[PDB]
């Protein structure tokens, strides 16, 4: 339809590299808009970045506090998302959710609605 | 940067109002999500005034200039969760999210 | 006709003569002296001036905008994309006169007045549909695609563009990347996408995801080939929408008419409204100087904001007139100076 | 430390071309033979008043930026200039400036913004700057000439006209150096740059008699209030006066 699964994450020393895998199925994957969101324990949700779709031009955006140090990509052949992290800090201890922007909504705006979410994974630095 | 009250205390059977303050709420209408304790957030209110399919007809949203409001009619004991308002900025087109709010039940 | 006459009242109180000031120089002289007899001499009756011939306007330059109306591969009907435009002028003149555009139908705005009003936001919707449902894209009617893929509101405003893709989408092997839905449980609301591809459930039977019998996959594939005739060819359709009275105006197209010289015309060079004849001059402005003044604060020159050329402005010909007459005693012939 | 100003600090008031005419301009100018404070690098906040004339005789471009605004570092909007090696950035973001902003990358913290602009870089050589703010327009006039202030007359061409309408009452200069700790509250620390001196002059409402050459460039000026001969020249609207007695003004 819809199931989003999160893979990767754990305990790693600061300054290392880690890759998070999110797989989605049942809906069409090249022609939809994804986004990344993080949430510190006991705090509110925090934006991470966007990847958009290749139908319209690659405009992968990043959040201001984590601009440049995070890498995002989309692979429609294997229906997997790779999120590469570099130059980790002590404030990266949070949970990460891969969220599909639009599943069934009236949009009339930028293609970002956050309809369906995922279970999320835990990463600590 | 959206601003919300820390917690709201409304008794049972009374209208619950959830506010979200922001400078750029004239455009890019805010979207409301409900995050259960220890659970993934879900969509409750989006768009102008409608809600996604499956949501019971109890939550309604409205906006007036730079203010966004959420209305709950006939609150139950299962609505105790966190509510977040998400808007967009004109320059960066980011979701920025909100600080959230806490809603509880004043039952016995 | 509306003119000026000089009526002669008698002792009896009844008018017995009149002269029309607009007929002859002699009649003009009679009106000016307020008498029916003129003696020998030269009289200054009035003054003439050549009327302006036309008007010109000169304003700054525009935006470029091409990419949305001609891309590599347009999105499918069930996965149409939208674009956001702000803070840039919308020059629709290049698209109105373009050759291969076949369809131009809308109701909210006039076909030729779309550039005379200023909007705030521009939304562009791009997708590809078969030529059979081009009429079906209009709001109000229902059926396939219009209710299962893309629905428009009853109060929709804006004009759509459709064109053929005979030599850009047809493939001998066959293209199936364009998909459409024929089975949906609910009805699509206006301006709503449907991306979930769950199999349809028909009343009963355990096919709730098993994908077996008594249940069909809703997203079917198009049939897009040079052997196809008129009616099955893929048509690229782009939909433009806008909203008003929710933000300051940001997007709208520009007059900036042509420049003409050597005749008294009405000019508007970024303001400075006036009338005069334009000629090329050898005066050399400084980079920041726009216009010049002669003695006694008279506009001597101006810089064209378009081509930055130097133009000298002088008033077109004017002056008085004089009528030479030998007197009504002798004859009525006159000469004009 | 005071120094004569001579006939420096004049600029183009109206951006209107004029050829071989004598035009009497009443505007905000710097008085002729006025007194300007002389500073030597080898930087206190000064009042803005109606306007300020800034000039330096420093090579190698030690001076790079300035600060402007009213109630500096407070909630009120403020204006800043930095001249980089590639472009000039003008920032209007009500930034909270430090006591010693810049002695080396950023002299203040980021904040809410309303206007930004980037253009070509501004910079034994002379640079002169005039700062004004009237009828909601912020304007800067600049000139450059290879080279105390020389007696040479030169008119300052206008550079930027910002439609912003912020309010300014106080300003402070910014100087560049190297090998410094970037102390927000301390200055003159670390390695000192090359020899640099800059001047500060305050504009006053004056009437001037500006002479335009055949090519539209101001080549001379007369300060009508300097001395009686200048009053006679302004009254006669000419740079030459014949022998005689002239009734110029009235005494009160
Ligand atoms: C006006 O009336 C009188 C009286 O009848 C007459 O004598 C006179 O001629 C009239 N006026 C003219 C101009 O004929
Ligand atoms: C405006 O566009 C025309 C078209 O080539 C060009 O010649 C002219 O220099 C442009 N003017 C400005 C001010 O950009
Ligand atoms: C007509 O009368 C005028 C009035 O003095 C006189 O100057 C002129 O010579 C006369 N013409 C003839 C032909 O008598
Ligand atoms: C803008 O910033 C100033 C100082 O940084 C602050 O006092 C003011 O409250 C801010 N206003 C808004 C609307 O953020
Ligand atoms: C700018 O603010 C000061 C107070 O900081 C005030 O005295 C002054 O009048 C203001 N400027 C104008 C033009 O009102
Ligand atoms: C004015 O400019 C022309 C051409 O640039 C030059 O030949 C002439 O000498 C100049 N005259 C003055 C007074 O600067």
């Amino acid at each position: 339809e819809v199931q989003l699964v999160e893979s990767g994450g754990g305990l790693v020393k600061p300054g290392g590299s880690l890759r998070l895998s999110c797989a989605a199925s049942g809906f069409s994957f090249s022609d939809a808009w994804m986004s990344w969101v993080r949430q510190a324990p006991g705090k509110g949700l925090e934006w991470v970045g966007r990847v958009s779709s290749e139908i319209g031009g690659g405009t992968t955006d990043y959040a201001a506090p984590v601009k440049g140090r995070f890498t995002i990509s989309r692979d429609d052949s294997k229906n997997t998302l790779f999120l590469q992290m570099s130059s980790l800090k002590t404030e990266d201890t949070a949970v990460y959710y891969c969220t599909t922007g639009v599943d069934i909504v009236v949009m009339m705006y930028a293609d970002d609605a956050f309809d369906i979410w995922g279970q999320g994974t835990m990463v600590t630095v | 940067e959206l601003t919300q009250d820390p917690a709201v205390s409304v008794a049972l059977g009374q209208t619950v109002r959830i506010t979200c303050q922001g400078d750029s709420l004239r455009s890019y209408y805010a979207s409301w999500y409900q995050q259960k304790p220890g659970q993934a957030p879900v969509l409750v209110i989006y768009g102008k005034n409608n809600r996604p399919s499956g949501i019971p007809d109890r939550f309604s949203g409205s906006s007036s200039g730079n203010t966004a409001s959420l209305t709950i009619t006939g609150p139950q004991a299962e609505d105790e969760a966190d509510y977040y308002c998400t808007s967009r900025d004109s320059s960066g087109n980011h979701v920025i999210f909100g600080g959230g709010t806490k809603l509880t039940v004043l039952g016995q | 006709q509306p003119r000026t006459f000089l009526l002669k009242y008698n002792e009896n109180g009844t008018i017995t003569d009149a002269v029309d000031c607009a007929l002859d120089p002699l009649s003009e002289t009679k009106c000016t002296l307020k008498s029916f007899t003129v003696e020998k001499g030269i009289y200054q009756t009035s003054n003439f001036r050549v009327q302006p011939t036309e008007s010109i306007v000169r304003f700054p330059n525009l935006c470029p905008f091409d990419e949305v109306f001609n891309a590599t591969r347009f999105a499918s009907v069930y996965a149409w994309n939208r674009k956001r435009i702000s803070n840039c002028v919308a020059d629709y003149s290049v698209l109105y006169n373009l050759a291969p555009f076949f369809t131009f139908k809308c109701y909210g705005v006039s076909p030729t007045k779309l550039n005379d009003l200023c909007f705030t936001n521009v939304y562009a919707d791009s997708f590809v549909i078969r030529g059979d449902e081009v009429r079906q894209i209009a709001p109000g009617q229902t059926g396939n695609i219009a209710d299962y893929n893309y629905k428009l509101p009853d109060d929709f405003t804006g004009c759509v563009i459709a064109w053929n893709s005979n030599k850009l989408d047809s493939k001998v092997s066959g293209n199936y990347n364009y998909l459409y839905r024929l089975f949906r449980k609910s009805n699509l609301k206006p301006f709503e996408r449907d991306i979930s591809t769950e199999i349809y459930q028909a009343g009963n039977k355990p096919c709730n995801g098993v994908a077996g019998f008594n249940c069909y996959f809703p997203l079917r594939s198009y049939s897009f080939r040079p052997t196809y005739g008129v009616g099955h060819q893929p048509y690229r359709v782009v939909v433009l929408s806008f909203e008003l009275l929710h933000a300051p105006a940001t997007v709208c197209g520009p007059k900036s008419t042509n420049l003409v010289k050597n005749k008294c015309v009405n000019f508007n060079f970024n303001g400075l409204k006036g009338t005069g004849v334009l000629t090329e001059s050898n005066k050399k402005f400084l980079p920041f100087q726009q216009f010049g003044r002669d003695i006694a604060d008279t506009t001597d020159a101006v810089r064209d904001p378009q081509t930055l050329e130097i133009l000298d402005i002088t008033p077109c010909s004017f002056g008085g007139v004089s009528v030479i007459t030998p007197g009504t005693n002798t004859s009525n012939q006159v000469a004009v100076l | 430390a005071y120094t004569n100003s001579f006939t420096r600090g004049v600029y183009y008031p109206d951006k209107v071309f004029r050829s071989s005419v004598l035009h009497s301009t009443q505007d905000l100018f710097l008085p002729f033979f006025s007194n300007v404070t002389w500073f030597h690098v080898i930087n206190p906040v000064l009042p803005f008043n109606d306007g300020v004339y800034f000039a330096s005789i420093e090579k190698s471009n030690i001076i790079r930026g300035w600060i402007f605004g009213t109630t500096l570092d407070s909630k009120t909007q403020s204006l800043l200039i930095v001249n980089n090696a590639t472009n000039v950035v003008i920032k209007v973001c009500e930034f909270q400036f430090c006591n010693d902003p810049f002695l080396d990358r950023v002299y203040s913290s980021a904040n809410n913004c309303t206007f930004e602009y980037v253009s070509q870089p501004f910079l034994k050589n002379l640079r002169e700057f005039v700062f004004k703010n009237i009828d909601g327009y912020f304007k800067i006039y600049s000139k450059h000439t290879p080279i105390d202030l020389p007696q040479g007359f030169s008119a300052l061409e206008p550079l930027v006209d910002l439609p912003i309408g912020i309010n300014i009452t106080r300003f402070q200069t910014l100087l560049a150096l190297h090998r410094s700790y970037l102390t927000p509250g301390d200055s003159s620390s670390g390695w000192t740059a090359g020899a640099a001196a800059y001047y500060v002059g305050y504009l006053q409402p004056r009437t001037f008699l500006l002479k335009y050459n055949e090519n539209g460039t101001i080549t001379d000026a007369v300060d009508c209030a300097l001395d009686p001969l200048s009053e006679t020249k302004c009254t006669l609207k000419s740079f030459t006066v014949e022998k005689g007695i002239y009734q110029t003004s009235n005494f009160r």
